[PDB]
């Protein structure tokens, strides 16, 4: 998270921290709980083995509130396009159901097929790097503004407004950054977006997967 | 037994994932092998193959060293730099296609 502040501990109990095994190394992503047994994240966070931490604030400390659960299944969207980062959405089935409490509980998904008006304020949270030089051990968050589609159409060659959201005023140095992939974009406490991609420099605007575009597939896969 | 972060930008876009390559601690490796790792993560993260690198306008990766220097390496070139590189000297790798 660039330009944000540390979250109040356990204020975002749906946040998930993913440790991912890749063929050549390890990756780290965010995600969010949408049901006691399912985490929503980005498809480019896929890997052979995924350990999920819920209930965390400082992921480098082993707080009593954390629940560590492996992913039994990691279901990438069937039309995920690695090259263009299109349909960048993945559901993780947890190998057991989480135990619900004040620190671990799922976040609401959008009502039907909602658009998102430019100028809307939305919050993103994550454990990603804060700049080119350092990261964070604790959850951070920042409030961003939905952009008119032209801001990303001029900057990103494969941005599709039907299935993606353009987020972040250029003038402010506020954005999600490396490690924040898969984290939620929350607008009035509903998860409307998934951190996907941006410029290598982290300067806004950036592109989020538009969750409402995938509601039928998400509901079918969980059922 | 050390992790080296890398980033990938392709056609102006960069996934917001925090990604690392695994290296053996304090091992001298060749730039042929380092290129192999680079090409491996280009394929597995972004589906970029060798023909795609040939036809891109530019394709390079930058090795950032712990001592603040950097080496910029061309993936469209042959002729490996006459040398080996130590694993524990690398701060990070930025791949740009």
């Amino acid at each position: 998270i660039i330009g944000g502040r540390e979250s109040r501990p356990h204020s975002r109990p749906y946040m998930a921290y993913l440790q991912i095994q890749s063929p050549a190394g390890q990756s780290r992503c965010g995600g969010f709980l949408v049901r006691e047994d399912f985490v929503l994240t980005a498809a480019h966070c896929w890997g052979s083995n995924i350990n999920v931490t819920l209930g965390a604030h400082n992921i480098q400390r082993r707080e009593n509130t954390q629940q560590h659960i492996t992913a039994r299944r990691a279901i990438r969207h069937p039309q995920y396009n690695q090259r263009t980062i299109q349909n960048d959405i993945m559901l993780l089935q947890l190998s057991r159901r989480v135990r619900r409490n004040r620190n671990v509980n799922p976040v609401a998904l959008p009502r039907a097929q909602e658009g998102l008006r430019p100028g809307t304020l939305c919050t993103v949270a994550g454990w990603g790097r804060v700049s080119m030089r350092r990261g964070t051990d604790t959850l951070r968050e920042v409030q961003l503004r939905v952009q008119r589609d032209r801001q990303c159409l001029r900057i990103f060659g494969s941005y599709d407004p039907r299935r993606q959201i353009c987020v972040g005023d250029r003038r402010e140095r506020k954005a999600a950054f490396k490690g924040d992939s898969g984290g939620p974009l929350l607008c009035n406490n509903v998860a409307h977006g998934i951190v996907s991609y941006g410029k290598s420099s982290g300067v806004p605007p950036e592109v989020f997967t538009r969750v409402s575009s995938f509601l039928p597939w998400i509901r079918t896969t969980m059922r | 037994t050390v992790q080296v972060p890398y980033t990938i930008t392709v056609n102006g876009t960069s996934q917001n994932i925090l990604s690392n390559l695994t290296f053996n601690k304090n091992q001298n490796i060749s730039y042929k092998d380092l290129e192999g790792k680079v090409k491996s993560v280009l394929e597995s993260n972004r589906g970029i193959t060798d023909v795609d690198l040939r036809l891109s306008k530019q394709a390079k990766y930058t090795v950032n060293f712990k001592n603040g220097t950097k080496k910029v390496i061309d993936l469209k070139s042959g002729i490996y730099t006459a040398n080996l590189i130590n694993s524990s000297d690398i701060k990070s790798i930025n791949i740009n296609v």
